[PDB]
RNA sequence: AGCCGGUAGCGGGCGUGGAUCCCUGGAUGUCCGAAUGGGGGAACCCGGCCGGCGGGAACGCCGGUCACCGCGCUGCGCGGGGGGAACCUGGGGAACUGAAACAUCUCAGUACCCAGAGGAGAGGAAAGAGAAAUCGACUCCCUGAGUAGCGGCGAGCGA
RNA sequence: CUGUUGGGAAGCAGCGCCAGAGAGGGUGAAAGCCCCGUAGGCGAAAGGUGGGGGGAUAGGUGAGGGUACCCGAGUACCCCGUGGUUCGUGGAGCCAUGGGGGAAUCUGGGCGGACCACCGCCUAAGGCUAAGUACUCCGGGUGACCGAUAGCGCACCAGUACCGUGAGGGAAAGGUGAAAAGAACCCCGGGAGGGGAGUGAAAUAGAGCCUGAAACCGUGGGCUUACAAGCAGUCACGGCCCCGCAAGGGGUUGUGGCGUGCCUAUUGAAGCAUGAGCCGGCGACUCACGGUCGUGGGCGAGCUUAAGCCGUUGAGGCGGAGGCGUAGGGAAACCGAGUCCGAACAGGGCGCAAGCGCAAAGUCCGCGGCCGUGGACCCGAAACCGGGC
RNA sequence: GCUGGGGCUAGGAGUGAAAAGCUAACCGAGCCCGGAGAUAGCUGGUUCUCCCCGAAAUGACUUUAGGGUCAGCCUCAGGCG
RNA sequence: GGAUGACCCCAGGCGGUAGGGGAGCGUUCCCGAUGCCGAUGAAGGCCGACCCGCGAGGGCGGCUGGAGGUAAGGGAAGUGC
RNA sequence: ACCCGGUGAAAUUGAACUGGCCGUGAAGAUGCGGCCUACCCGUGGCAGGACGAAAAGACCCCGUGGAGCUUUACUGCAGCC
């Protein structure tokens, strides 16, 4: 996983 | 007596220390630290004999006791220790320094000044210095040479 | 302090042996009977003083 | 290097165990396991080996090892401890009464 | 290891025979332009109260 | 007096003309590795010179020898490379942190890098201490002493 | 040694015996005398060590007078820039040094904290030097050290398996029995695995083996339940089942009454705030040195030792350098039962003023509370820096 | 233009037809080890039993405001009573 | 009441968080042990409607287990989830 | 998808014997009060609810927390003069 996605929705 | 006979009398078996163990020992959970914050945390508080919370401490008083010395430091001067006639009213020999300290009244590196209150035993009292008042008191019974030798 | 003697009571379970300069309260209490020669009693007496 | 007080040639008393009192010649010494076989302990070793050499054969006898501290050497009397007496050459072992073995 | 004497305290305070703490008075420094003579003369030594117990704790070893 | 390691088995041997096993010394010791004939992606590849081996010139194998630096002799001899758990000396040398912020300060000549020495290293025969007509190389322990002092005279550092 | 109970004796019992040896370990269980040992003693041809003893060699040791030859050079010294020392530019010395200038050979030179004088201590610019000290890869001894989630990461073929390009990260996993005596053979089954037989004292000691805890999953029995409302319990009666001559007691639950889980966090939680699937193990108020009170003692105008020294089947003594206390005031000089401020013999601030042989100021240990410095109650960052990959 | 093989440049540095993209599946400063048990005035947790007492959420100051120092309120010992 | 405690009276007090104080109970280990307990059964395990204790717990009994355990009195902690 | 034979997970989970309304309660109740309704147990489905799950809220504020960036913020250093 490690994210890395930014908090979008 | 035996070993199963020994033991310390009361107050010394106080060995019981404290705790952070169960409920109804007191001393449980919060471990007598209260719920709290800084003081309850691991490190504790700043030095509380000194720290006053951010306002200027009582380091607001001032140095008067001036001359704190300079880099080379303490000057080696002579220093005299007082004894009282009363204290040396013990023995009845010729009372000298070294002889005085070798008895528990002087400390090694101190020149002898007899002085003070007490009754003057009729005796010779070899001394480095005398008080105006003790010089007179004992001059009515005995001799009292002054020192200085190499 | 009698070496040959101290040598001969040693292995007995009921005997603990000791030179005079060893004298100590634990070993005193440990045992029921104290047995010391007319020496030792000397140096014991010199201790207390 | 593994001492032991009895030898292949010796005769021994079984001093303890379920063969106490038994006398026999020791036939085997295995110092590594610290053990002697005599004529003493022999057990129903179920020779499984049906098919191979020696067919059917439910079981086998054979004498099984004993802890060497349970045997004792003996000569013109009973078992006695070994004392070695040096000669002018080698040293014989001998009992606490005379001169065991030769 | 050994505790250390707070030098800031040793230089400006004193422990009396009884165990009081004595220091000077604040205010005689500095702005005397015209504080009254009463004011500037009024500055000799005083004794701090229960709170010099803290000082005394920082001069363990000085003693008396 | 048993033995052929852990390890029995198959299958074979040795030992009371003293074995196994233990200690000392000696022998052999492929190849890599400071690796050192030269290469190289360590344990592989290719050689020079001398002697030997096979019919042995072309081939291959065996034994010897051939790196570089420093010092001393006029090519020869002596030494050096690399490693080692910690400890040691020197050449370099932080920051978190402490200061309830932070820059002098602290952490701290600490961690760490590097070079070198060893069974220790360093230090060590006074251009020294010091106020005692005084001590007598150096090193280590205890005191002296949280003292003398140092310090945004702060936190603290510290003979 | 014998007998005795036991599968097994060493236990127990009966007479003995050793001991400079009754440390320990092993033997089917609990052994001074069965085994290995222990006390006390002996031993190397060879290699290593040799600081202990002896011997040899190198090497070195005298006085007076006269000469003024020599006595460590870009050095001393001075300045600028810095480091070291407790010394942070401070009145800043000394000791080192990068830069600039740049001597002298005893009537010469450095230092004693700027500087000068005086009085003294030393003799720089060359080098070597054991011992006492640090350390523990290695060998040995001991333990109010661990006992397989502990103790080193590893008691077991572990820096392995495995993870990662790499540096690097890094596990889990010990025990049948005294002895394999490890279960021939028959029977079901393809086997696996069972049932007999047999070994063994013990076979739920049978080898995915000592003891076999809990969660969890089964089978059997007792009670109970399909008009019933539930923090699950509790209190009453009641029926059924089982114990106990009896009285009584256990299990279960029909009906009635009552009833807002645990923890943390909070003004306030059943809370629709936090954490917890359940069980078992690991898991958090320490220790060292100082300090301040208290307390148990020892000695008391005294108390006490530190390093170290000697002696020790875990035996303790010596050692008084020193520390704390008997005097206090004052920045200090100094004075002193007082001193300081002050002209003051005004004043005031700090100070001094002995309990009736017992006891006590004070000290030295033991113990306890709390503080100080240390990772100082445990867990956890976002990050910073160093050297490597 | 795409692509194989052989090479070089890296942590305050590379490389970047520029997004702070990419630099071993997480880059507004890589990874590993070390300083290190960094610091955390913050959060969570802090285990056996019984007995007596039993608060505070105030004031003053604070780069202080969810933290602290002194006072207040609690407890214990000793003394006065 | 003088029994000098933990004996019989009489009188009162006893909700309780943070907390202060006082008593104890268990766990590991040392002295007590060259001792004592232990095969006619140690520690540990599984049951109890029994005894003692206010309680933490300590006893007794049976089954399991197969080789260790450790009094009174004290000492020391890696001491109770 | 569903039924049968075969193999067989997961996140989650205080415990559960887990109904509606009107109220009450830390202000949005299956669990408290009153009433109403409801025999015991599943399978296929729908998602209103369990303030459902998953990630110690990214927004916001706080901490004398941390970084990246900026400049005529401070103080330094490279570089240059
Ligand atoms: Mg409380
Ligand atoms: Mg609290
Ligand atoms: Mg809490
Ligand atoms: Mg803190
Ligand atoms: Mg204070
Ligand atoms: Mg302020
Ligand atoms: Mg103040
Ligand atoms: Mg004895
Ligand atoms: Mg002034
Ligand atoms: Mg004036
Ligand atoms: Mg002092
Ligand atoms: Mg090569
Ligand atoms: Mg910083
Ligand atoms: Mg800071
Ligand atoms: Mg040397
Ligand atoms: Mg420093
Ligand atoms: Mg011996
Ligand atoms: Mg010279
Ligand atoms: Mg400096
Ligand atoms: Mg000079
Ligand atoms: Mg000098
Ligand atoms: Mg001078
Ligand atoms: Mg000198
Ligand atoms: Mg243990
Ligand atoms: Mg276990
Ligand atoms: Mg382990
Ligand atoms: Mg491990
Ligand atoms: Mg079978
Ligand atoms: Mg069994
Ligand atoms: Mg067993
Ligand atoms: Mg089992
Ligand atoms: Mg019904
Ligand atoms: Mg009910
Ligand atoms: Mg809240
Ligand atoms: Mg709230
Ligand atoms: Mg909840
Ligand atoms: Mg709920
Ligand atoms: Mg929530
Ligand atoms: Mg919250
Ligand atoms: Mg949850
Ligand atoms: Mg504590
Ligand atoms: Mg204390
Ligand atoms: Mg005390
Ligand atoms: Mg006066
Ligand atoms: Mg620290
Ligand atoms: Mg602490
Ligand atoms: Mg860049
Ligand atoms: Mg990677
Ligand atoms: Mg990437
Ligand atoms: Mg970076
Ligand atoms: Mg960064
Ligand atoms: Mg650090
Ligand atoms: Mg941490
Ligand atoms: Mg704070
Ligand atoms: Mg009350
Ligand atoms: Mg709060
Ligand atoms: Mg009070
Ligand atoms: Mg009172
Ligand atoms: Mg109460
Ligand atoms: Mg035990
Ligand atoms: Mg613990
Ligand atoms: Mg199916
Ligand atoms: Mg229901
Ligand atoms: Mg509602
Ligand atoms: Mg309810
Ligand atoms: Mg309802
Ligand atoms: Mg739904
Ligand atoms: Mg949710
Ligand atoms: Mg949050
Ligand atoms: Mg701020
Ligand atoms: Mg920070």
């Amino acid at each position: 996983x490690g994210g890395p996605k930014k908090k979008k929705k | 007596m035996k070993l199963s006979d020994l033991r310390p009398n009361p107050g010394a078996n106080k060995r019981r220390k404290r705790v952070g163990r169960g409920p109804g020992s007191g001393h449980g959970k919060t471990a007598t630290r209260g719920h709290k914050g800084q003081k309850s945390r691991s490190g504790g508080l700043k030095d509380p004999r000194r720290f006053e919370g951010g306002r200027s401490t009582t380091l607001m008083r001032l140095p008067k006791r001036g001359m704190q010395g300079q880099v080379p430091g303490e000057i080696k001067r002579p220093r005299y220790q007082g004894v009282n006639l009363k204290d040396l009213a013990r023995f009845e020999g010729e009372v000298t320094p070294e002889l005085l300290v070798r008895a528990g009244l002087l400390k090694k590196g101190y020149r002898l000044k007899i002085l003070g209150e007490g009754e003057a035993k009729p005796l010779k009292v070899v001394a480095h210095a005398f008080s105006k008042s003790a010089l007179e008191k004992l001059k009515a019974a005995g001799g009292e040479p002054v020192l200085l030798e190499a | 302090g009698n070496e040959l003697v101290r040598r001969a009571a040693r292995n007995l379970p009921w005997v603990v042996t000791l030179a005079p300069e060893g004298l100590n309260v634990y070993d005193i209490v440990r045992t029921e009977r104290l047995v010391m020669d007319l020496d030792a009693w000397e140096v014991f007496q010199n201790r207390i003083g | 290097r593994v001492k032991m007080h009895v030898k292949k040639g010796d005769t021994v008393l079984v001093a303890s165990g379920k063969y106490k009192g038994r006398v026999g010649k020791v036939k085997e010494v295995l110092p590594k396991k610290y053990a002697v076989i005599v004529e003493g302990v022999n057990i129903v070793k179920k020779a499984v080996r049906v098919s191979p050499k020696y067919p059917q054969g439910g079981f086998i006898e054979k004498e099984a090892p004993l802890h060497a501290s349970k045997v004792r050497p003996i000569c013109p009397a009973c078992g006695k401890p070994t004392r070695v007496r040096k000669k002018f050459l080698e040293n014989g072992k001998k009992i606490r009464v005379c001169a065991k073995c030769g | 290891p050994k505790m250390k004497t707070h030098k800031g305290a040793k230089k400006r305070v004193k422990i009396t025979a009884s165990g009081k703490v004595v220091a000077m008075k604040t205010g005689k420094r500095h702005l005397n332009w015209q504080k009254s003579g009463k004011e500037i003369r009024q500055k000799g030594r005083k004794f701090v109260l229960a709170k010099p117990e803290a000082e005394r704790i920082k001069l363990l070893l000085p003693y008396e």
